[PDB]
């Protein structure tokens, strides 16, 4: 199950690794390659409003 | 110790208005709320809106729309509340009393904890 | 949208407990956990009896229990003496940023 979630930074509700944080990268030598770091346990967070 | 000071006894004619200010001293008012109560004596209480010393935000409560004002004044540490359109039934006693804090966060307006109360001020038309 | 519901008047021995409610409306009551009571002897201001449905204020000893079931909040009095005789008013949170307080009771020592 692939859950379409929409995030600019910072990866939303998702699949977790399997044994530790792993790094995806497609070259590691130019600095124009967005690096994406997989994380093995989650972080809660929430955002709230008031009223209208 | 903080003090909360109002203003003296009042006697009025239907079809007026009147002034009455509650002055808090001893602490750093911006952060706490001020509601405003009311008892005509014989009766219980009951609630005009609140004012926010930060900002100037004000709600009212039911039957006020349109005939009270609240007012901050920041520089003596004040709050003026103006009520035009006097009817006879309007004898009572007012009291200003301290309210939540403000904490950017939530909205802590409606929280009833009173816990520091002026003296009240008895204001009585004929 | 009139005042909450208390009862006119209580009275009472010393030394036992006595228990004084309020009822209304679920909109007010029974949504909103944030009810309080307040001593009112006649001549001055208030004092704030309670901050919750139970928690104690500072100044003010373990005598006065506060609970709330389903849309009664209920206020019992322990151990009664000559300095209880005043009023007893209910106050609650009523949404769109409205307070409404209560009836009012008249409390004899007998
Ligand atoms: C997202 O995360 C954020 C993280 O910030 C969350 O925001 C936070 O939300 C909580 C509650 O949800 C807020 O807590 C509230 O804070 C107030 C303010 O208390 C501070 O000030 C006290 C006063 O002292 C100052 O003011 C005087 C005025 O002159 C000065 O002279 C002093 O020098 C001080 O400047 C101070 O005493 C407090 O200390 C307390 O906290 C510290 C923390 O480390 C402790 O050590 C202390 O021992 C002490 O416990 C504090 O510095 C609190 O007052 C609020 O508690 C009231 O409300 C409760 C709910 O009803 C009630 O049960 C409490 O008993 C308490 O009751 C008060 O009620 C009346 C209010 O006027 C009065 O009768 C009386 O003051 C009484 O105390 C509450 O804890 C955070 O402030 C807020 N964060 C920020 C930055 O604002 C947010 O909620 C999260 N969002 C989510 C989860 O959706
Ligand atoms: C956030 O804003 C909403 C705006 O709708 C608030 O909801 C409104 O709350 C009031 C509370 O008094 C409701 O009034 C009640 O309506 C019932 C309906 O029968 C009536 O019987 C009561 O006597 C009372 O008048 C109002 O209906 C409700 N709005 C809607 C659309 O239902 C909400 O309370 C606000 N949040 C907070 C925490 O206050
Ligand atoms: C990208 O990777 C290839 C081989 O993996 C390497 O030859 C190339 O130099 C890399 N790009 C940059 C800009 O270094």
């Amino acid at each position: 199950g692939i859950r379409p979630v929409v995030s600019t930074q910072l990866l939303l509700n998702g699949s977790l690794a399997e044994k530790e944080i792993v790094i995806r990268s497609e070259n590691l030598t130019n600095n124009a390659k967005i690096i994406i770091v997989h994380l093995h346990t989650p972080v809660e967070i929430v955002c709230t409003r008031p009223n209208n | 110790q903080v003090q909360l000071v109002q203003s003296g006894a009042e006697v009025k004619k239907p079809g007026a208005s009147v002034k009455v200010s509650c002055k808090a001293s001893g602490y750093t008012f911006t952060g706490y709320y001020m509601h405003w109560v009311r008892q005509a004596p014989g009766q219980g209480l009951e609630w005009m809106g609140w004012i926010n010393p930060n900002s100037g935000g004000t709600n009212y409560a039911q039957k006020f729309q349109g005939r009270v004002t609240m007012t901050r004044d920041t520089s003596i540490s004040t709050a003026y509340m103006e009520l035009s359109r006097l009817r006879s039934d309007d004898t009572a006693v007012y009291y200003c009393a301290r309210g939540g804090w403000i904490g950017l966060y939530y909205d802590s307006s409606g929280y009833p904890n009173f816990d520091y109360w002026g003296q009240g001020t008895l204001v009585t038309v004929s | 949208q009139s005042a909450l519901t208390q009862p006119a008047s209580v009275s009472g021995s010393p030394g036992q407990s006595i228990t004084i409610s309020c009822t209304g409306t679920s909109s007010d009551v029974g949504s909103y956990n944030l009810v309080s009571w307040y001593q009112q002897h006649p001549g001055k201001a208030p004092k704030l009896m309670i901050y919750e449905v139970s928690k104690r204020p500072s100044g003010v000893s373990n005598r006065f229990s506060g609970s709330k079931s389903g849309n009664t909040a209920s206020l019992t009095i322990s151990g009664l003496q000559a300095e209880d005789e005043a009023d007893y008013y209910c106050c609650s949170y009523a949404g769109s940023s409205t307070v409404i307080f209560g009836g009012g009771t008249k409390l004899t020592v007998l």
